[PDB]
């Protein structure tokens, strides 16, 4: 309604209507919500609201209203506080400190305030980052004399000597300038023997736990900066380890405080020092075990219970445990006396490694790698460690995660939906730990996992889960035994696995336990090699399960069987004594048989484990004949197809058909994956009539857009045609990547190719070019770009306009071909440079344009393809010295990229390629500053050098972006950047200060004198 | 039984797409950046009642901060979003986490990273450890996948009802009615139904 | 729960879609197992549609005998159909929905079984 009053500044304002919209915010919902959302939104972005903050400050009674108030002050003293006139910058201070006393004293609202008085000690040390100590050194000695006034004050001076210390050492490098940062730093340091004072009588006094806990947050913070002798020469671990630990009020803060003194490195010399590491540490444990809970405690249900602050306090333990025995348990291994010590924490972190939290177990995990890798290689460690090591290895053998490869899950054992990647990391990091505990004592190991499997044989334990859980163990420490206990160790494990799906029937037993047995047979490959006939029998149980009609198994056997033979390919190819023939015979034989009840994707993965055995002939003559033997279905099939388009091309019409021929080609793309350079001969077999097959569904897709619009292209029927061709354009890119004999590549395949694809590209609408066409191209000129300097040309003259209006009109339609685009421009640019030489110079500077277009990107591949072109641009056109083209590149487009250059630096949208910003810059300004730039950049006196030229126009260009800055700041920056250009670092630093100053007024130049 | 939830992270991030996944089950593709903050309210039904979070989904774009810790004040949870396909939002977890605890001191926080369905993931897992020290529970999201979506809300209703059990449950279905359509506008539905035929549903490429 | 009372005549994992018809775009609604329930005292038969781990209901209504699947111009495993009474976001708005399946054979299922209802609906 009329809350919109408010924003007229002519009358006076209503404090009660400025309620009424702050409550209506806060507390109302629906439309007035969102209405009264905007109007204070527009209240407090108004350069004069601050006026106004006063006045809301005395005669107001929401405390959000005053908040908002406060956040007004902020904005002020952080972006314009200099511009300020001197009487108004004291009348600011004065208010700020008068209203935080003013509610310090009224134990009321000290109480139930707690956010309003927050929000005006963090306003307060706004102030002191901007005033303090140079126009206000006496601060420090008044607030810690102020501390014995009250009770109130002093807990609340801590508050604000903690967001003080934060935003000096902990926050300050983004938002300061490096001089600015080092000043307060040094003026804390300074005064900081007065405030350690303050803060050390309070937690002996010991007034309440307010204040203490209070005084320890602040600990906390100067933790961080602080020198060791503040914490090892005073009685202020003694306090920490005992007194603070036994409170539940102080016992949070305070471990919080022990971990972070844990985490410094001592001096690693003193006798004393480390004697007082270890007595906090003894100290620490003692009152845990009296106070807490004894080291027998059930962490697990604890935590899972969830009462009050436990939660909490167990991640804390575990962080302190991890951080101090990483960094010093050395302190405890040797002395006798100190083992019961050592041993007990580790028995804590035992109890901790139980809990159900997947973070909190990385949390542990971490700490248990860093251990076992160092007892794997310290001399006389490992013993200390036995008990505690034989207890890792049950609990990590019992919570296993599911590995990528187990394809089973339930909900009802059924297939997977989704690629778990929170889970990923973690399985690498339990095999990882327990591969290492196997080395630290595989005859433990052993015996815990045979009985574990000796108690489901019996159902003593059976389970989901646990046979589950253990599979997985097994297959994860193949290779830390030896060639021989292996052997016996894999015989049982798969002696009893068998013995437990003949007892367990049923659909979802028997998926589980097949489940089990291909991960841990597909972990054992050093034990299929050497066991032909058991090899050859699992392989053909494995064909079996292509025809299970659980999809789960049956996926995971198509899976088992090419992650075997990446590992066995070598068993396939030879005759093996007993064998009529090499196995791969018998494979290819039978693939239709084999591969009848599988989905297409399951097919293509089958040849494309076969292809990977045929590529062990190295005999090209037997080579090439399994690969035709391989593809003789769908060559067949292929020859088919290509009479019946010829004759009468159009029965690609037919859905079918065009369902069968992306098949044939998919079926190439497998094994060709596989084969690489080998699948050449079956390349050439088809390369001529899959060209032609690519115009004529070319021409297929064209008529169907002319005949019913754009929308044809999200037909069925399109797409179909579509895939035809990315498929083939895929099999061309996918064998040219790998190929290694470029003579053919270039006298057979590429010519036929480009006339095949560029023209159909530049002449199709634009929701009809492929994207894959410019990746294909994007391969063609990495591996033999260099032999067709024509072929390059042609490329881009198809492409590159008609492609760069595509794009050029927003930054989200046609993602994949901004992307394929700029790959494509890069790698041309860094290896046929020449192609852009002979393009035309309005194409050039369309060319130019793009480049810059890329840097204003926020999509990451766009913009850093962007930003690695101009570089190399300039690297190219410096390569070519002083003649022609190479003058005008400079005086047509070098001011270009020195400002552009600039824009996504300074505008605070392109924060991710700051870096190559910077070097883009640095070697701009070099360029000028090593006088390879052979001739003026103007057009000025005559005889003015280009480095006086470039200071000029740098300085007016900044002076009317950024008009707010001085004349003295911009000149300072660019004398230091300038000096500073063949020191990338320095220079970074550099821009990262300018980029500070101009989010104020008032920047200090002198801070440019920093380096 | 309603609590206050802060949304916060840096601008792209995908919040207000979680949010509206969870508001009507849409995925919106477009990135129109939100302004100041938007408030949708949002309920659970679970095995202990209906459970109804306040969702104030702030904006992450600083020249589209609006009030920025104002919008904290009272809150009772929050989310940390952050996307893994850049690492600087991760970099700056560190910035929203102190913003968001000075006004809310101690209040259930969950760190989420989004976009883990993007094959060029940045962000690696064994790098996102900020949480520990600070108390959060992380997990990794994908609003355009689902991929655990409903985790952090689970997580928050378990701290914020303060029962370890409790589970998301169906709400009963009531009996639908029997209508019959409106032989006045049975000519009109040929058309609301013709452009609806002929407009061409989103991701076809996927699974479902 | 409201559902002890019916019998489930056939089930399938379905992608839920509704036309904003301003927007001009279709709008994703769940994503679940789709269900036809036959009453046991009435012997009507109903969609119900549950999102996968909120379990919040995307579709509740009568698989109305009015009612006919068509095809989307971009899919062959996908029907579009005008809804006059679902209830599935509480008043009894009126709606265009799309849902789509796995395959093409499971959106041929679909639409034998949603006929097969009408029938049955037809009592
Ligand atoms: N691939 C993918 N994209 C996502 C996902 N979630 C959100 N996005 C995309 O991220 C972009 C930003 O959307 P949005 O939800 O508004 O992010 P935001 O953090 O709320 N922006 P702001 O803070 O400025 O208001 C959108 O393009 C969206 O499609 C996701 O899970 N996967
Ligand atoms: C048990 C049973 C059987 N006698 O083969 C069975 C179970 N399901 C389906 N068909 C048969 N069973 C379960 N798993 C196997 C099995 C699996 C593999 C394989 F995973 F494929 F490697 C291998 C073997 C074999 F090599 F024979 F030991 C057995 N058997
Ligand atoms: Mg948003």
């Amino acid at each position: 309604g009329s809350m919109e009053g408010i924003l007229d500044f002519s009358n006076d304002l209503d404090i009660a209507l400025l309620d009424q919209v702050v409550s209506t915010f806060y507390q109302g919902s629906g439309v007035q919500q969102k209405q009264a959302q905007e109007i204070l939104t527009k209240f407090q972005d108004n350069p004069d609201a601050w006026q106004k903050a006063d006045q809301i400050l005395q005669f107001s009674t929401n405390p959000q209203s005053k908040f908002i108030a406060l956040s007004i002050l902020d904005k002020l003293i952080t972006r314009k506080w200099k511009l300020l006139p001197n009487d108004h910058r004291i009348g600011i201070r004065n208010f700020v400190v008068g209203m935080i006393i003013s509610m310090c004293q009224d134990d009321e609202v000290f109480k139930t305030q707690k956010n309003l008085i927050n929000k005006s000690d963090l306003t307060l040390v706004q102030i002191l980052k901007q005033e303090w100590p140079q126009n206000w050194p006496e601060f420090i000695p008044e607030l810690i004399g102020s501390s014995s006034s009250s009770v109130n004050v002093c807990e609340n001076n801590m508050i604000v000597l903690k967001l003080l210390s934060e935003e000096v050492f902990d926050f300050s490098a983004e938002q300061m300038t490096q001089a600015k940062a080092l000043h307060l730093k040094n003026s804390m340091s300074k005064e900081f023997e007065q405030i350690f004072k303050l803060c050390f009588q309070v937690l002996e006094q010991g007034s309440s736990s307010s204040l203490i806990v209070a005084t320890l947050e602040s600990l906390l913070r100067y933790l961080h900066w602080i020198p060791y002798r503040y914490i090892y020469e005073t009685n202020i671990l003694e306090l920490l380890s005992t007194k603070f630990m036994t409170s539940p009020d102080t016992r949070a803060i305070t471990l919080k405080c022990l971990t972070e003194v844990s985490n410094l490195k001592i001096p690693q010399d003193n006798d004393l020092i480390k004697r007082q590491t270890v007595l906090f540490f003894q100290n620490t444990l003692q009152q845990i075990a009296t106070s807490v809970m004894p080291v027998t405690a059930d962490l697990k249900a604890t935590y899972a219970n969830a009462n009050g602050n436990d939660q909490s306090f167990l991640q804390d333990l575990a962080m302190f445990l991890t951080t101090y025995l990483a960094r010093n348990r050395a302190l405890l291994e040797s002395d006798e006396s100190l083992r019961e010590l050592l041993l007990n924490a580790h028995q804590y972190l035992i109890q901790l490694s139980k809990i159900e939290e997947r973070e909190l177990f990385k949390t542990t995990l971490d700490y248990w790698h860093n251990l076992v890798a160092d007892l794997f290689y310290e001399p006389l460690k490992k013993h200390i460690y036995e008990e505690i090591c034989s207890q890792l290895r049950l609990v990590i053998i019992e919570n296993m995660v599911r590995p990528e490869e187990v394809l089973v899950v339930e909900n009802e054992i059924v297939r997977e939906f989704v690629k778990e990647s929170d889970t990923i990391q973690l399985y690498k990091s339990e095999r990882e730990v327990l591969v290492y505990l196997t080395h630290l004592n595989v005859i433990d190991t052993e015996e815990i996992m045979i009985s574990k499997l000796a108690r489901q044989i019996d159902g003593s334990e059976w389970s989901w889960h646990n046979i589950n859980t253990l599979s997985w163990a097994i297959g994860s420490i193949s290779g830390t035994m030896s060639e021989d206990t292996e052997k016996r160790f894999v015989v049982t494990v798969i002696k009893d696995l068998l013995g437990l799906c003949e007892q367990k029937r049923g659909k979802d037993n028997k998926a589980v336990v097949a489940s089990d047995i291909m991960y841990v047979v597909g972990q054992y490959p050093r034990f299929l090699k050497a066991h032909w006939n058991f090899l050859r029998t699992v392989i053909l149980k494995l064909f079996e399960f292509m025809h299970e009609t659980h999809e789960g198994v049956q996926d995971m056997a198509c899976d088992t069987f090419i992650k075997i033979v990446q590992k066995c390919k070598y068993h396939f190819v030879i005759q093996q004594p007993r064998e009529s023939e090499p196995f791969i015979q018998t494979i290819i034989r039978d693939i239709q048989k084999t591969t009848a009840d599988l989905q297409p994707q399951q097919v293509h993965t089958f040849y494309k484990a076969c292809g990977i055995i045929i590529s062990e002939e190295r005999s090209v003559a037997e080579r090439n004949r399994l690969l035709s033997d391989l593809m003789q279905l769908p060559n067949m099939a292929w020859d088919t197809i290509v009479e019946q388009s010829t004759a009468n091309p159009t029965l690609l019409l037919d859905s079918e058909t065009v369902k069968i021929i992306a098949n044939i080609i998919k079926t190439n793309v497998a094994v060709c994956t596989s084969m690489g350079a080998d699948f050449y001969p079956q390349l050439g077999h088809i390369y001529y009539n899959m060209l032609q097959l690519y115009r004529a569904v070319s021409s297929m897709i064209s008529a169907q857009v002319a005949a019913e619009g754009l929308i044809a292209t999200k037909t069925p029927k399109v797409r179909g045609l579509r895939t035809i061709k990315k498929e083939i354009l895929k099999l061309v890119e996918t064998y040219i990547s790998k190929a290694r004999n470029l003579d053919d590549v270039v006298k057979v395949l590429v010519e036929p190719l480009l006339n095949a694809v560029l023209e159909d590209y530049m002449n199709n609408v634009p929701d009809a070019r492929d994207a894959e066409v410019l990746n294909c191209m994007t391969t063609v000129v990495e591996k033999v770009g260099h032999m067709i300097p024509q072929g390059v040309i042609l490329i881009l003259q198809s492409v590159f306009e008609c492609t760069l209006d595509m794009i050029n009109k927003d930054f989200t339609e046609y993602p994949e071909h901004r992307v394929e685009f700029y790959k494509l421009l890069k790698v041309i640019n860094e290896k046929s440079f020449a192609a852009f030489l002979e393009l035309p110079p309005a194409a050039f500077k369309l060319f130019v344009d793009a480049i810059c277009w890329a840097f204003k990107h926020n999509n990451r591949d766009v913009e850093v393809n962007g930003l690695q072109i101009a570089l190399d641009l300039v690297k190219n056109i410096e390569r070519m010295g002083n003649v022609p083209f190479a003058n005008e590149f400079h005086k047509n487009y070098f001011f270009i990229f020195v400002s552009e250059t600039f824009f996504v630096l300074t505008d605070s949208d392109h924060k991710s390629g700051f870096s190559k910003q910077a070097l883009l810059l640095m070697k701009l300004i070099s360029l000028v500053y090593d006088n390879k730039i052979s001739v003026p950049l103007y057009q000025v006196p005559q005889g003015t050098s280009n480095q006086v030229y470039l200071s000029q126009y740098l300085a007016n260009m900044l002076s009317n972006a950024f008009p707010h800055l001085t004349s003295e700041q911009i000149a300072s920056f660019l004398s230091a950047l300038t000096k500073q250009c063949k020191d990338l670092v320095v220079f970074k630093g550099t821009l990262r200060d300018f980029l500070v100053q101009i989010k104020e007024v008032g920047g200090d130049p002198t801070d440019y004198l920093f380096a | 039984v309603q609590f206050k939830l802060v949304l916060v992270g840096d601008g792209g991030t995908g919040k207000t797409t979680f949010v509206k996944r969870h508001l009507t089950g849409e995925f919106e593709k477009k990135y129109v950046a939100t302004l100041g903050v938007e408030v949708h309210p949002l309920v659970f039904h679970t095995n202990r009642g209906p459970i109804k979070f306040n969702v104030w989904d702030t904006a992450g774009q600083e020249k589209f901060g609006g009030l920025r810790d104002g919008y904290y004040i009272q809150a009772q949870c929050a989310i940390i979003m952050f996307d893994v396909t850049s690492r600087v939002t991760y970099k700056n977890v560190p910035n929203w986490h102190r913003d968001l605890v000075r006004v809310c001191e101690n209040i259930p926080i969950v760190l989420c990273g989004n976009k883990v369905d993007i094959k060029d993931r940045k962000v690696k897992a064994k790098s996102i450890v900020f949480h520990r020290k600070k108390n959060l529970q992380y997990y990794d999201i994908s609003a355009k996948s689902n991929y655990n979506f409903e985790k952090p809300f689970l997580w928050l209703a378990r701290k914020l009802i303060g029962d370890p059990n409790l589970e998301f449950v169906a709400m009963p279905a009531l009996a639908p009615p029997e209508v019959v359509m409106d032989p006045a506008l049975a000519a009109q539905y040929e058309h609301d139904l013709e452009v609806a035929q002929t407009t061409a549903l989103p991701d076809e490429d996927d699974d479902l | 729960t409201m559902e002890e009372d019916e019998e489930v005549l056939y089930k399938v994992r379905a992608k839920l879609f509704r036309f904003d018809a301003d927007a001009k775009e279709w709008k994703e609604r769940g994503t679940g197992d789709c269900k036809f329930l036959k009453n046991k005292k009435t012997n009507k038969v109903r969609i119900l549609m549950r999102r996968d781990k909120t379990l919040k209901i995307c579709a509740n209504h009568i698989i109305a005998p009015e009612y006919t699947l068509k095809p989307n111009v971009g899919s062959d495993r996908s029907w579009v159909y005008a809804c006059t009474a679902d209830i599935a976001e509480g008043e009894a708005e009126a709606f265009t929905f799309a849902i789509r399946f796995g395959s093409k054979e499971n959106a041929d299922k679909f639409k034998e079984e949603f006929e097969k209802a009408q029938e049955i609906n037809k009592k």
